[PDB]
RNA sequence: GAGCCAGCGAGUCUAACCUUGGCCGAGAGGUCUUGGUAAUCUUGUGAAACUCCGUCGUGCUGGGGAUAGAGCAUUGUAAUUAUUGCUCUUCAACGAGGAAUUCCUAGUAAGCGCAAGUCAUCAGCUUGCGUUGAUUACGUCCCUGCCCUUUGUACACACCG
RNA sequence: CGAUAACGAACGAGACCUUAACCUACUAAAUAGUGGUGCUAGCAUUUGCUGGUUAUCCACUUCUUAGAGGGACUAUCGGUU
């Protein structure tokens, strides 16, 4: 069957308890997997002036965005897989799976 | 199975990365020798560990270091590092620790550099100027 | 001595740099003896290095930069005006060309010779400023062993440097013989003159 | 003992091959040698005006070899660089990728490269023997 | 919060902050960087003698 | 060039209107345990030797 | 500089008042029992604790 | 504009380019006695050019009276033999 | 290494299309001297003339300068690729044409009139001493007038 | 000519972005394709400064590249007071800067280029990134101003009173 | 620190948060690497060195990322108060 599930939040800890449940509900029903690949946090940056006008001194403000995307490898049959997709939505937390 | 080990060596932004274990005698770096670093006066500068000790300490083992990151001298700092670890991670693993200690001895007391790494991280830039500190330019008139 | 081989060939010459003594490629940095008990303590020899590039971390407290090799200091001063920034690597290459400029004339170690010629033209007594108020005036004393060292080798690296710029004379060799000059003390050297001019104008002002 | 072009130096081996090439016959010429400017960057030709073909040659022979995979693309990053915009700042800028597409398609021709899959070029069998036996003979060469 | 109110003369502002207490925060930090707690250790009565008591 | 050769043994404190100089205990070597109290440039601490263009003067203070 | 704030002194004090038989003069075990009898919501806050009570309890120990 | 420069003039130097017997027959006997020889040695002490100079080198270090201790370019480095 | 004595073929000067040409200097910058040729041109046809670049100009035999200036004034003849030329497909012929020495200042003096005649912004521009190009010329450039 | 090593970061879906490869062109660029919604492909961003070899020669000179002339492309409905790029030619001031004045104490200054913001096209701007990497202090209130206390005052839109 | 017609408090500072460094210790991973097997290219062949290879598989996480965590508090020593 060959899934992928990933995550692509930012709230840090809503996507790691994800995750978590996620592995455990998956190592108790004994199936196979890899871990939980933390991939690479990605920041955007925002960088613009604080004043709305022009004068003042020259100060520059950075806003960031912190983006945190997991994912991981399963095989179960098709059943299980769906009750697997419908369960483990959290709230803030982005998901999609994929196949092949 | 083989007597080997795996250390690296750090830098501004270079990883220096090497592979020490039984051979017969040889060191490279990239696929290629110790004599083709290529600053051509930072090669005396990384033979200078091999030099301190002698070359008896590599009679029958052989290095292989692999290296990426930041500048020429970067990547030099990086090299002598890791091949500096390596040897003294050998003989941590095989050989005494008598050997071991009197090895890092003479590699300290020559320099700290070539065990402890040098943490001066780059400092970021801030708005108002060119780099850390230096602001632009104050006109009044 | 024994020459020993491994799979990798290493030249014979860097072999007997490891055996014996850490060198330069030849010179010897032992019997470099200063003459001034002074500045001893802030010259730096019986520490050899191949080298004269180091990240010695050296200005974060205050007397380290003593400890520092002084070959390393020279090659320091050289990368200057701008343009010249950094190039550690042009500074060390002039180094190791003025060396061996000056160890083909004036046939001993020329470490020796710019150990001795940086205590020549070590400015000894300088001047200092009164205030007044309206009109200030100066007023001379006394000189660190370590604020000679460093006046010897920025008076010592300008002059070279000036006398190298806009003609023939390259950097190293110009560099060389203005430490041969400050070495014998010739009063045709930049640095000597600069020297006793401060010299002169402390007296008058003593 | 075993030889490649990593065992040998780099400038020297560059050099023995393309003396080796510009003596070995008839390699490829463009024909518009002697004329170009190797660059959009460089403000003149070349010195060895007669060579530097050989040079370019012998050069990219070496980095295909140590590589993989390239293309003229690649090349054109790789031998370029500072152009001075006049009074405005240095950039950086690309080579002549006629240049490189054609001491390449020599190169195919002399069969030291390749054309290789999944995009580019690579080292041939006969190229990879021909260029680490001429890195045997240069470093006995100075004795 | 801010808040904007029109009057017929202008424009009045308005801005509200409200700092809770952190004790009943009940997900985050409960408690100040700057606030600790000492806890009471019971007093024991000694021992008067050495003495057993077995299982 | 007749100089005096002395050890500075105590820092006294800087002086100059600006910071810019010291004040430091200094004993000659010739003939030791005769002291005097002279002014410096450079950075200094204990022990430390200094060349003397003449030995017979001491500057109290400055401004 | 190393001075430090009234509530790393105030705690340790309040620590040193009512445990002293139960802590001693290594920081490291004041460090491993004061995470949990005192409740601190900041780890180098811990620290500085510890080591304040570590310099009164070698005060406490002699005199 | 204003300058705070002077600007005269030089003698506009007439080194050498090319040569003739009496300057090569000149050179081959007084470069010796010279026991520090380099391109700007040849310039300032023979009035040559210095592409006189660097090809002069390469002649001279081909037959063999000064002995180069570094051949590194932009700076060359010769005794004499003896 | 190589060295050779050279008599009395140098001259310390010489004359290259009404144009005093250098001599005791390299023979791509003295034909750089001469106007309308700069290093790439003159690199080019002394390759083309077939001749030593290692060489002086002073010391240069009258057929080899007569072979250079010959590729000079007719360069499309002699093999250069047509886009080297300072007057590439000129307004009056539709040729592509090079200007030499003394012409420079002549065709350039020709079509700066042509614009002038034409009345055209270009025209008055060049005429009133202004910049042509489209310039700022209100903050720089003051220490021309 | 060769060697030739980074880090931050951005990208197309109902749109036309980053674009690898191969073919043509001196080059700008064109071309037919490909991969990528991204640690995956652009990209190891094969950056520059740097080093190694040669050419040069102290010469307003192969320094420097404004100024102009002609032509070839790209962006765009539209480039004329040249958008920008490429090629050839023209090669002017400028020989280290006067009273003055700015920024700076460690991977900081300074040199070096790179991405992002703007953006159809246009960086000498800015915000960040890394590459090479110093000299000089560890002090003082002398200048310019700040903080606390004591003191004086005819000051209070407060010493520009 | 203490001194004390003041006692007890609050904001600011500090605390806090992010980022940079350290972890050969945990969780791990062809969307990151490493080693080894096979298939395979070249040179020396005498033992070896340098490479290419996703369906050739096997193993590991030092480098690479991230999560939870740890670590420095001026620790220890000597002066000075």
């Amino acid at each position: 069957i060959k899934i992928r599930i990933t995550l692509t939040s930012t709230k840090v800890k809503q996507l790691e308890n994800v995750s978590s449940n996620i592995v455990k509900n998956a190592e108790q029903h004994n199936l196979v997997k890899k871990g939980p690949v933390r991939l690479p946090t990605k920041v955007l940056k925002i960088s613009t002036r604080k004043t709305p006008n022009g004068e003042g001194s020259k100060t520059w403000e950075t806003y960031e965005m912190r983006i945190h995307k997991r994912y991981i490898d399963l095989e179960a049959p098709v059943q299980i897989v769906k009750r697997i997709t419908q369960i483990t939505i959290e709230p803030g937390v982005d998901v999609e799976v994929v196949v092949a | 199975a083989v007597p080997s080990v795996q250390t690296f060596g750090k830098k501004k932004s270079a990883t220096a990365v090497a592979h020490v274990k039984a051979g017969k005698g040889l060191i490279k770096v990239n696929g290629s020798p110790i004599t083709l670093v290529e600053p051509e006066i930072l090669r005396f500068k990384v033979y200078e560990p091999l030099l301190l000790v002698g070359l008896d300490k590599f009679s029958n083992i052989d290095i292989r270091v692999r290296v990426t990151g930041g500048g020429h001298v970067s990547q030099v700092y990086a090299i002598r590092q890791a091949i500096a670890k390596g040897l003294v991670a050998y003989h941590q693993k095989y050989v005494d620790e008598q050997s071991k200690n009197e090895l890092k001895k003479a590699f300290t007391s020559y320099d700290r550099t070539l065990l402890i790494a040098d943490s001066r991280r780059p400092e970021p830039k801030k708005f108002g100027g060119k780099g850390a500190r230096s602001r632009f330019q104050k006109s009044y008139r | 001595f024994t020459p020993v081989v491994l799979a990798t060939p290493i030249p014979e010459e860097v072999q007997q740099a490891q055996t014996e003594i850490k060198l330069f490629n030849k010179w010897s940095f032992e019997e470099v003896e200063v003459k001034d008990a002074s500045l001893v303590d802030y010259v730096q020899v019986r520490q050899p290095i191949f080298v004269a590039h180091t990240a010695g971390r050296y200005a974060n407290k205050r007397f380290r930069k003593a400890q520092c090799p002084i070959i390393e200091r020279l090659t320091n001063s050289l990368m200057m005006n701008g343009r010249n920034n950094g190039k550690k690597l042009k500074a060390v290459r002039i180094i190791k060309h003025t060396l061996d400029i000056i160890n083909v004339l004036t046939d001993q170690n020329p470490i020796q010779v710019v150990v001795d010629a940086i205590t020549n033209t070590g400015p000894r007594e300088d001047t200092t400023r009164v205030g007044g108020g309206g009109a200030a005036r100066r007023q001379a004393v006394d000189v660190s062993p370590l604020r000679r060292v460093n006046q010897a080798i920025a008076l010592l690296t300008i002059g070279a440097r000036e006398a190298a710029f806009r003609n023939i004379k390259t950097i190293a060799e110009t560099l060389a013989e203005e430490l041969i000059n400050a070495a014998k003390g010739s009063s045709t050297s930049y640095a000597i003159k600069k020297k006793d001019e401060l010299e002169r104008v402390a007296k008058s002002n003593r | 003992p075993g030889v490649s072009v990593r065992d040998v130096a780099a400038q020297d081996f560059i050099n023995a091959y393309a003396s080796f090439l510009q003596r070995q016959g008839k390699l490829e010429v463009p024909g518009y040698v002697d004329i170009v400017k190797t660059s959009s960057g460089n403000e003149m030709p070349p010195q060895d005006a007669e060579g530097w073909f050989y040079k370019r040659a012998a050069s990219v022979a070496r980095h295909i070899y140590m590589r993989k995979q390239v293309g003229v693309g690649k090349l054109n990053k790789l031998y370029g660089g500072a152009k001075s915009r006049g009074v405005r700042p240095y950039k950086h800028i690309d080579a002549s990728g006629s240049i490189n597409r054609k001491v390449l398609q020599a190169l195919e021709k002399i069969g030291i490269v390749e054309i290789s899959p999944k995009g580019g070029r690579r080292i041939s069998e006969n190229g990879q023997r021909d260029l680490d036996r001429i890195a045997a003979q240069t470093l006995e060469e100075d004795e | 919060a801010t808040r904007h109110v029109l009057m017929r003369q202008g424009v009045l502002g308005i801005k509200v902050k409200i700092m809770r207490d952190p004790a009943k925060s009940r997900t985050g930090p409960k408690a100040l960087p700057d606030a600790v707690t000492i806890i009471e250790p019971k007093e024991e009565e000694p021992i008067l003698a050495p003495s057993v008591k077995d299982y | 060039t007749p100089v005096t050769l002395a050890k500075v043994i105590k820092v006294l404190g800087r002086t100059g209107s600006r910071g810019g100089v010291t004040q430091v205990r200094v004993e000659f070597l010739e003939d030791t345990s005769r002291t005097i109290v002279r002014n410096v440039k450079g950075p200094v601490r204990e022990n430390d030797i200094l060349v003397l263009m003449e030995s017979e003067r001491e500057a109290r203070r400055l401004r | 500089g190393r001075v430090r704030t009234k509530t790393v002194k105030r705690a340790s004090k309040a620590l040193i008042e009512r445990y002293y038989p139960k802590l001693t003069l290594d920081f490291q075990t004041n460090k491993r029992l004061c995470d949990e009898i005192a409740t601190i919501q900041s780890k180098r806050l811990r620290n500085k604790i510890a080591g304040y009570t570590t310099h009164l309890m070698k005060r406490i120990q002699k005199g | 504009k204003k300058k705070w420069s002077k600007k005269s003039m030089k003698d506009r130097a007439q080194h050498a380019v090319i040569l003739d017997q009496e300057k090569y027959d000149r050179i081959l006997k007084e470069v010796p006695t010279y026991r520090y020889v380099s391109v700007s040695v040849l310039v300032d002490r023979l009035k040559i050019g210095g592409s006189l100079a660097r090809i002069a080198l390469r002649h001279l270090e081909k037959e063999g009276i000064i002995k180069p201790i570094s051949k590194h370019s932009k700076q060359a480095i010769y005794t004499r033999a003896t | 290494s190589l060295v050779v004595q050279e008599q009395g073929s140098f001259q310390h000067i010489l004359r290259l299309l009404n144009t005093n040409v250098d001599g005791n200097i390299k023979i791509v910058y003295a034909l750089t001297t001469i106007k309308g040729v700069g290093r790439r041109y003159s690199n080019l046809v002394c390759k083309k003339a077939d001749v030593d670049l290692h060489k002086r100009a002073g010391e240069l035999t009258q057929e080899e300068l007569e072979r250079i200036v010959q590729i000079m004034q007719n360069p499309t003849h002699y093999k250069i690729p047509a886009w080297f030329l300072n007057r590439q497909n000129d307004i009056t012929d539709g040729k592509d044409y090079h200007t030499l020495a003394n012409n420079v200042e002549s065709k350039l003096r020709d079509d700066l009139e042509r614009l002038k005649k034409i009345r055209a912004h270009r025209g008055i521009r060049h005429f009133w001493g202004l910049r042509v190009r489209g310039q700022h010329t209100k903050t720089t450039g003051r220490r021309r007038a």
